């Protein structure tokens, strides 16, 4: 077929990129990255082992608390306020690239991983009080 | 007929490696060189699980936590001699004299009185202090004039008096992930198939003991006394033997020493052999006369079945080398004994005492080098008081020539770590299995 | 567990007004209500009112709208769990057909609907 | 009952150890591995910590991109392609150990995880068009 | 509306606090704790660092082998053992605390942690049988 | 020394290292911070 490689559909559009996201999920935490000698190029080593981990992590944290534990493609139940972006599905997902998205996206990133927060919250407490009959 | 793929997290199936073991001790709170007040408190249940069904290979001569243990060891080494005083102020002439004459003609110089000048607190002012040295420490320049016998060789570093040479219990762990698979093979060779296969979380108590020709205060064998080489038809791969049981050696130092501090500078103290108060006697070891030789047969039965019921072995004394090599040194109470072992290896075997002990004279060393580089050499300081440390000999480090014969030696620091990590190897556990059957998702 | 100490059981005589003291004990004095109760006997027992040891708001039934005091005193940390504390009782136009024993309870939970809900009791004090 | 503990199972038949898998999971971060002194038991300490995260978050990786997110037996739909091992289930299940299975499937192994991934990225896409209605 | 903050209700009910996990949940791993200098205060920082990571993740993997990955609350098949607790529902979740629940319930934590390990292991093994056919 | 000659006080009990003059003793406030989990 055509299997891009690693971020080989940065420049693509979002849909075409929305293929091929296990090409990038499986590079976040491999690499070349057995002793631990405190050398020059040791304690490097080091710092760049511990710094992947971390941030692998802080983004699985947040696909926690989302509902999205083990997810490439999860839906939620947050509405599209289109203050954050009025353009339409058919100019999205057929003509942005995902860069140039989180450009114009920037500023509400912060303010959508909120009600993603607090949806998950209480739709697990709403399945808790469903399954107490 | 219908088979998917099925996925399978926590699987029990291992894979051979390497990894960093670390240390695990038990509660005894000064501190010892071996640091072991670091090392995480071992489990009071040391867990062991039976692997039963199992059959893992060995390979004790290929084995990473020998190589790995003979590092730590000799970093526990670099890490305590580096904050202590650096002797280069003693590398001077030494005017000396042997130090109470008429007992037994040259056995007088074996220990001398040394006085020499030295640096005080004032940079700008010489003292002249004096110091009991023994012979294996100096040597003469060609006149009474001797010298430390590492000033053209090595800088000396004398150990901070406050830590201990006693060995403590060292146990090694595998980290998370990670196993070590104990053989339980009381027969076992050190090589192959090992039938009896269990699973540890950290490996027994294993004290750090460096000694020569001897191995002190090992583990024994259960049955029969095992004899370990890789090669064994060569002559050239040292023959660990293991006993099973312990054949008692009592080595001592009679002469009670004093130490006399001496400073060489500010905060610098070189802690100087004041007198010996009463005798100046010989340090020795004995070894119950009965017992060695009842423990040298079994040796010799168990090397009959590698040459054959009719062949003939002896066992001679080292053939040259260090000195390190050619006695049985060893570490009793501070001081590094350098006994000769003649009279434990001076026997001829057939094809097929009771009451006094043998004795063996001992030389003591203060300057001890390192094994590894050269251009390092350890200052012990003088130990107060008599010596006199009591000890098992559960081990042997023999050589065979190419009717037989065998004599000891052994300088390499790992073929003792060999001699107690034979049992354990290091595997990394693999939790993913995938395997077919008829479940399909959705 | 929880005690709940009550005052003396003193008399007087009408056109006074009198206070009534409850301790507790073994139990956050805070975290749950303080009601007081008459039980006289020419009537059926009345509830007077509960105040809230915690946001101080208090609560009594119409027949003691504007004769009756209820006060509490900041409680005492014994240990993350436990408190000492104490409430207070008071009657304005004060007769002697209020006479009988009364009693100290604190509330039930804390949260729901019996929230308030006297629920331990103390060993009441008889008056004029 | 039985519980023969960790790795208790090894030299079992691949059904039975496939009923104590928790077993195994339960020791793949935990065990003796407060402060951060670097001595030669100190480095060699911390070095033991980090490697047994990495390893750990390594599988776990595996397993999300699989869709099989905290499971100890999950199913796929990627058939079982009869050159893996033409053996059948009886001889397999109640014959072979886990041990020796993984010494003869070693091969495929890598092909089988390329397999199951790319179902997870389909399979994924498909329940997105599902819920799009 | 009220929003107490990280550990805001670590006095109120249990039943109230059982409403804003998702404040603690995402500062379990972030906070202040760019290169390695193994100075005082960088070997200390980066102890700070494994140590965050490292006690995150031994709670997801209790979470994980018990069949509650992602979850804040799960729901399980282990019934309640009268013996651990007589109190009724609304004495335990109207009245007591996180703090003093967890300090009369913490003889039994290790053994309810076996229940729910267990529990999950023979779910997952009932789950694949059914998918059998 | 028991004459006019005298010697620094630490001569006989330790040895003497002066601060790099680079370094400022000045106290700067310091904010002690627990890890995450803490
Ligand atoms: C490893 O293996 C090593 C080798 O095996 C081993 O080394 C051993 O170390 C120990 C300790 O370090 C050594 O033990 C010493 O032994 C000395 C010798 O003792 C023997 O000889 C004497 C004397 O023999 C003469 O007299 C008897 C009669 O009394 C005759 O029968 C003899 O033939 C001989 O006399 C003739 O021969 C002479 C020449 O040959 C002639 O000149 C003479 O005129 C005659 O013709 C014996 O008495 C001893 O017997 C005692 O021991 C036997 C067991 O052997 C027991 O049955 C019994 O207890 C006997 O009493 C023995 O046979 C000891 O002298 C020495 O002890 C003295 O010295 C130490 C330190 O110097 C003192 O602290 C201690 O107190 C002793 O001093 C006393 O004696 C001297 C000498 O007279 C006095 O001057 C002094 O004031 C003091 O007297 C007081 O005590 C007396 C008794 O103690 C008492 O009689 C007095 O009245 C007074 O109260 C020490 O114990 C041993 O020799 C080593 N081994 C060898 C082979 O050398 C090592 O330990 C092992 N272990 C390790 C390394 O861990
Ligand atoms: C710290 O700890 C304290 C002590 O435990 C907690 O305070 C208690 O909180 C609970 C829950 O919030 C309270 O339970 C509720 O009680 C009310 C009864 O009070 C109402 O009636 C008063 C008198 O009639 C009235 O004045 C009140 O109205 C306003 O006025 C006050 C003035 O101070 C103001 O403070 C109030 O907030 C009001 O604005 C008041 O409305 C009762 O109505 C509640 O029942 C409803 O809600 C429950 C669910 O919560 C529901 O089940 C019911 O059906 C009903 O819908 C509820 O029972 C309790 O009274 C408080 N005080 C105590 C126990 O002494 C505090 O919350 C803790 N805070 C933290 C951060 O931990
Ligand atoms: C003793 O050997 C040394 C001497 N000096 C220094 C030294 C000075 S300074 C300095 C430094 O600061 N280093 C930092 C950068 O280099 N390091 C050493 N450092 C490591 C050493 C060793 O591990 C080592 O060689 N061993 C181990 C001990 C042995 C022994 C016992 N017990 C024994 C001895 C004789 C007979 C029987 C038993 C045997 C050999 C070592
Ligand atoms: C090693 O050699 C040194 C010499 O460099 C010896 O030191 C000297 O020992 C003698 C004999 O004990 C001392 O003389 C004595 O002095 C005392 C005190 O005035 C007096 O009462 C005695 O009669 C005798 O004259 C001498 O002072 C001393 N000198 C120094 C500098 O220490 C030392 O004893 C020898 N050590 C051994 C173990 O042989
Ligand atoms: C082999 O192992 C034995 C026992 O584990 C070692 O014996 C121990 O030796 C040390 C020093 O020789 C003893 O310490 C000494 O204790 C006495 C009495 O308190 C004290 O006077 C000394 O100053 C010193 O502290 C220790 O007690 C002793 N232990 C036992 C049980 O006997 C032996 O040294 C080991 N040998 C080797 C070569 O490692
Ligand atoms: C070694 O010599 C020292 C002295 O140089 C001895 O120490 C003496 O021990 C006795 C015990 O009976 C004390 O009463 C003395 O006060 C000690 N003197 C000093 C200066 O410490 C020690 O006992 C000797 N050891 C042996 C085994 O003989
Ligand atoms: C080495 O020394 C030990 C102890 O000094 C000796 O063991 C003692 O043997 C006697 C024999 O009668 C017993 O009464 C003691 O109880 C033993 N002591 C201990 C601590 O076990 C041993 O015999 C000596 N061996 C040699 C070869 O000298
Ligand atoms: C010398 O060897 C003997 C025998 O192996 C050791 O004595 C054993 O010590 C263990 C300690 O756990 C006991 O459980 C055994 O009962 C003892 N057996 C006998 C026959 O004594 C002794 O500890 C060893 N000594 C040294 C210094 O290594
Ligand atoms: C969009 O967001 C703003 C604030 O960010 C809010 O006031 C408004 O009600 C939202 N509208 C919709 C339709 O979600
Ligand atoms: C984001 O905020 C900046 C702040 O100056 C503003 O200039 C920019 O236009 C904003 N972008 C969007 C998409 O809201
Ligand atoms: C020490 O004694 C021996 C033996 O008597 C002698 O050969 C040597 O010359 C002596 N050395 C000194 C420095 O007195
Ligand atoms: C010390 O130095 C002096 C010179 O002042 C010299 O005569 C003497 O021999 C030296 N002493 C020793 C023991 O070297
Ligand atoms: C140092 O001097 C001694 C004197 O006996 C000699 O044996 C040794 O070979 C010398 N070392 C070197 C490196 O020359
Ligand atoms: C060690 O024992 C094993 C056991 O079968 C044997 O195969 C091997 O040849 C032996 N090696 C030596 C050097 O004795
Ligand atoms: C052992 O040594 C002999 C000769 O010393 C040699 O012929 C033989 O090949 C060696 N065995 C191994 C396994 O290397
Ligand atoms: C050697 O002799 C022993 C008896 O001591 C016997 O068991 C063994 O079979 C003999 N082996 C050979 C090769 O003769
Ligand atoms: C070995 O014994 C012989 C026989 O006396 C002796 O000459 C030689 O010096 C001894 N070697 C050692 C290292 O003790
Ligand atoms: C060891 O002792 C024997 C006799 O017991 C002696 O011939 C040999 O020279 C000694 N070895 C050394 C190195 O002194
Ligand atoms: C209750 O008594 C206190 C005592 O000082 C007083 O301050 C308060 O005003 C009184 N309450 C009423 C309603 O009068
Ligand atoms: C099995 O795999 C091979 C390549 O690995 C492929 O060509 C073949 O079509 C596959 N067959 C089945 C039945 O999956
Ligand atoms: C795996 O590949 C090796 C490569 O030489 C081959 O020898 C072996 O038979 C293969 N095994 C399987 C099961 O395909
Ligand atoms: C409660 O637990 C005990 C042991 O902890 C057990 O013996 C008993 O059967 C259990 N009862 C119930 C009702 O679960
Ligand atoms: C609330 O919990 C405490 C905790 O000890 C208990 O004493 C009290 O009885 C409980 N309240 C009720 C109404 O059960
Ligand atoms: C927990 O065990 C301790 C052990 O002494 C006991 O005192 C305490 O009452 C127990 N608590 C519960 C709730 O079982
Ligand atoms: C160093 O010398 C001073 C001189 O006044 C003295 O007070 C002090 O005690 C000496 N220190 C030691 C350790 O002797």
């Amino acid at each position: 077929a055509v299997f891009l490689g690693f971020l080989g559909a940065a420049g693509s559009t979002m849909g075409a990129a929305s293929m091929t996201l296990t090409v990038q999920a499986r590079n976040l935490l491999s690499g070349i990255v057995h002793l631990l000698k405190l050398t020059v190029w040791g304690i490097k080593q080091l710092q760049a082992r511990v710094l992947a981990v971390e941030r692998y992590l802080r983004d699985q944290q947040l696909l926690g608390i989302w509902g999205c534990s083990g997810k490439l493609i999860c839906c939620t139940n947050v509405p599209w306020n289109s203050s954050w972006s009025n353009r339409n599905l058919s100019e999205i997902w057929d003509n942005m690239t995902w860069l140039q998205w989180d450009k114009e996206i920037s500023n509400y990133t912060q303010i959508i991983y909120g009600l993603l927060e607090e949806s998950q919250n209480q739709q697990e407490k709403n399945e808790q009080d469903l399954l107490a009959l | 007929e219908n088979l998917w793929v099925t996925v399978y997290y926590g699987v029990p199936v291992w894979k051979d490696a390497e990894t960093t073991l670390f240390c695990a001790s038990d509660a005894k709170a000064k501190h010892n060189v071996w640091a072991t007040h670091a090392c995480v408190p071992t489990d009071p249940n040391p867990q062991e699980i039976h692997l039963e069904n199992v059959t893992e290979e060995f390979n004790m001569w290929k084995n990473n936590m020998v190589e790995q243990m003979h590092t730590d060891i000799i970093s526990l080494w670099d890490q305590s001699l580096k904050p202590c005083v650096k002797l280069t102020p003693l590398c001077v002439t030494l005017q000396c004299t042997n130090v109470t004459n008429a007992i037994t003609d040259d056995m007088r110089g074996e220990l001398k009185n040394c006085s020499f000048n030295m640096t005080t607190e004032l940079r700008d002012k010489k003292q002249k202090v004096y110091s009991l040295f023994y012979r294996l420490d100096v040597v003469q320049i060609n006149n009474k004039e001797y010298r430390l016998i590492n000033c053209n060789t090595s800088a000396i570093t004398q150990a901070c008096p406050k830590v201990s040479f006693e060995p403590i219990p060292i146990h090694y762990c595998a980290p998370a992930g990670f196993a070590i698979l104990k053989c339980k093979d009381k027969k076992f060779n050190g090589t192959g198939p090992c039938p009896s296969v269990s699973t540890v979380q950290c490996t027994h108590g294993i004290k750090p003991v460096v000694s020569t020709q001897l191995l002190l205060n090992g583990s024994l064998a259960e049955e029969e006394v095992m004899i370990r080489s890789e090669n064994i038809t060569n002559n050239a791969k040292n023959i660990l033997v293991q006993f099973n049981t312990p054949v008692q050696i009592n080595c001592t130092r009679p002469n009670n020493n004093t130490r006399k501090s001496i400073r060489i500078g500010p905060g610098q103290a070189f802690y100087a052999t004041g007198d010996i108060i009463g005798d100046i006697r010989q340090a020795h070891c004995n070894v119950s006369k009965a017992t060695w030789n009842e423990t040298l047969g079994k040796v010799v039965k168990q090397l009959r079945k590698h040459f054959g019921n009719n062949t003939i072995i002896r066992f001679a004394n080292s053939s040259g080398g260090d000195l390190e090599v050619t006695t049985h040194s060893f570490n009793c109470g501070g001081e590094f004994f350098y006994c000769n072992t003649s009279g434990l290896f001076n026997s001829t075997w057939i094809s097929n005492g009771s009451n006094d002990s043998i004795t063996l004279p001992c030389r003591i060393k203060q300057i001890i080098n390192m094994w590894q580089r050269i251009g390092q050499a350890m200052y012990a300081p003088p130990i107060q008081g008599v010596i006199r440390c009591v000890s098992n000999i559960t081990g042997l480090i023999l050589t065979r020539d190419g009717t037989e014969t065998f004599r000891p030696g052994g300088g390499d620091m790992r073929d003792n770590w060999r001699s107690e990590l034979y049992k354990y190897k290091v595997v990394k556990i693999e939790p993913l299995g995938v395997a077919p059957t008829r479940c399909k998702r959705r | 567990q929880g005690q709940l100490v009550q005052s003396g059981a003193t008399t007087t005589k009408p056109g006074s007004s009198v206070k009534i003291s409850c301790k507790t004990s073994g139990y956050r004095f805070n975290f749950y209500h303080i009601n007081w109760i008459r039980q006289t006997a020419g009537r059926g027992p009345e509830w007077m009112g509960w105040i809230s040891p915690y946001s101080g708001d208090k609560n009594l039934a119409p027949a003691f709208q504007d004769r009756v005091n209820m006060t509490t005193d900041t409680e005492v940390p014994v240990t993350s769990f436990t408190s000492t504390g104490a409430a207070y009782m008071e009657i304005r136009n004060l007769t002697s057909d209020d006479t009988g024993t009364y009693f100290c309870a604190k509330g039930l939970l804390r949260d729901g609907s019996s929230t308030w809900l006297p629920y331990l009791w103390g060993q009441g004090t008889l008056l004029t």
